[PDB]
């Protein structure tokens, strides 16, 4: 239920 | 190696095409092929790798959760267990494949903070996914492997990157999820998310418009979780 | 046959589980395994077969369309063409697999109108999907194979089923799409959709509440297309 | 762009 990081990071 | 006869550049181009077509299993195979060429990956290419595998494992985790739920209902014929085990096994192989790429030899060749932290974060993420389905004798050692990867990445990121760096932010976000969801440490999860958010906020004034948008996007995820957790 | 060692009932149960987990490639393999047991399929089981393959081929058609678009843009390196060809080839194999199941031996053993029409409709559908990516020497013969399958199914359905039968309605809908999208016969497409809709409307008074909902759902698709086409 | 039949038909 907890949000994790998008795959793509700038 | 399936992809051993294709040019590195063509593999990368086809990875980008598969992303557009939402063919993430293809995208992953292409990026695995690119990695096995033995050259370090650019920032764009590391993001393609991450996107591909995160989508593949993401569909497997969602399937596994549906099936585990049915299985738990069923004990409140062997088919449900058998099929959950099949999905689980395919998830574990994807995680093992990614971990193998990081270990052979992406991490050891990554000298810059942006690459090394990105790969160590990924290592933590894929042990976390293994932990989500693990049940005993290995569950503790898997958890400890995720924690260790995340902790090394945090130490580097705090020394080498500004608090608003999106990689540093996505790292801290996922470590906090690890703490809450895997490690039964909700207080650590909440503390880390708060400290991470507050130190980024105090560094936002140094950013351009486009960097500000990148950082605040991840900060919002930290805030969404804090709202969920408190 | 991958699935040859699993019980027919377990294959069907796992097909239903994969549907819940949105694992349609698994669902298809399970239902292919069930079909290859050699027994006729119940109405529920025919629907599971159709759902599984329609979702698998549906993702391939969507990918193919994205890639074909890029490829056409690119001629307004061989990678785009090569990768469109890879997806196209995987689509054609899925279509060939379904057609093989219908031909060996679902259609020839289907004596009831509901089963025989369902399978002949499916035959038309999967030749239509082959037609969507076909380009010459075979394109005409593939189109003619879809038309022939659809036409036999229409003749049976008009003799044996009421105008509101959902299988009859879904058949007529897809044949009209065939006419518009594949056969360059938009006037036939529009005529068939209108005639189909009007004859069902005049038979709705005979239905129960739940059958009324089933029929009007398909009728709305006919109406949506008529709005698009006129 | 044209709508076709759902897979499942009663
Ligand atoms: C942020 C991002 C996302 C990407 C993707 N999903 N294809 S590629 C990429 C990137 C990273 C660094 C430099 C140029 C592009
Ligand atoms: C973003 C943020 C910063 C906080 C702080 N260290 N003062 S508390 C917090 C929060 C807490 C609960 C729900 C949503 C946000
Ligand atoms: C309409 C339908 C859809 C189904 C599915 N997607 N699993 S099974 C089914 C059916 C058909 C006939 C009798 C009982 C159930
Ligand atoms: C449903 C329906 C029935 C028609 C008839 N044969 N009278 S015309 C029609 C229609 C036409 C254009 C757009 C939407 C609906």
């Amino acid at each position: 239920r907890s949000h994790s990081s998008p795959a793509s990071l700038q | 190696g399936a992809m051993g006869s294709m040019e590195r550049a063509s593999l990368i181009q086809k990875a980008k095409l598969a992303e557009q077509a939402e063919r993430y299993e293809d995208m992953a195979a292409f990026m695995k092929g690119a990695v096995e060429k033995g050259e370090e990956l650019s920032c764009e290419e590391r993001n393609l790798l991450s996107v591909a595998y995160k989508n593949v494992v993401g569909g497997q985790r969602a399937a596994w959760r549906v099936l585990s739920s049915i299985e738990q209902k069923s004990n409140e014929g062997p088919e449900v267990r058998e099929y959950r085990e099949k999905v689980e096994t395919e998830l574990q192989g994807v995680c093992d494949t990614v971990l193998g790429l990081l270990d052979s030899h992406l991490i050891k060749e990554a000298g810059d903070a942006e690459s090394r932290v990105f790969y160590l974060k990924m290592k933590g993420d894929y042990y976390r996914y293994l932990a989500e389905v693990a049940t005993g004798d290995d569950k503790k050692r898997i958890i400890d492997s995720a924690r260790s990867a995340y902790q090394e990445a945090m130490d580097i990121s705090k020394k080498e990157m500004p608090p608003t760096n999106p990689i540093r932010l996505g790292l801290a976000l996922n470590f906090s999820v690890f703490h809450y969801e895997i490690a039964n440490s909700p207080e650590e999860a909440i503390s880390l998310a708060k400290t991470t958010f507050d130190e980024a906020m105090a560094d936002l004034h140094t950013l351009s418009e486009d960097s500000y948008k990148d950082s605040t996007l991840i900060m919002q995820l930290l805030r969404d979780n804090l709202t969920l957790w408190t």
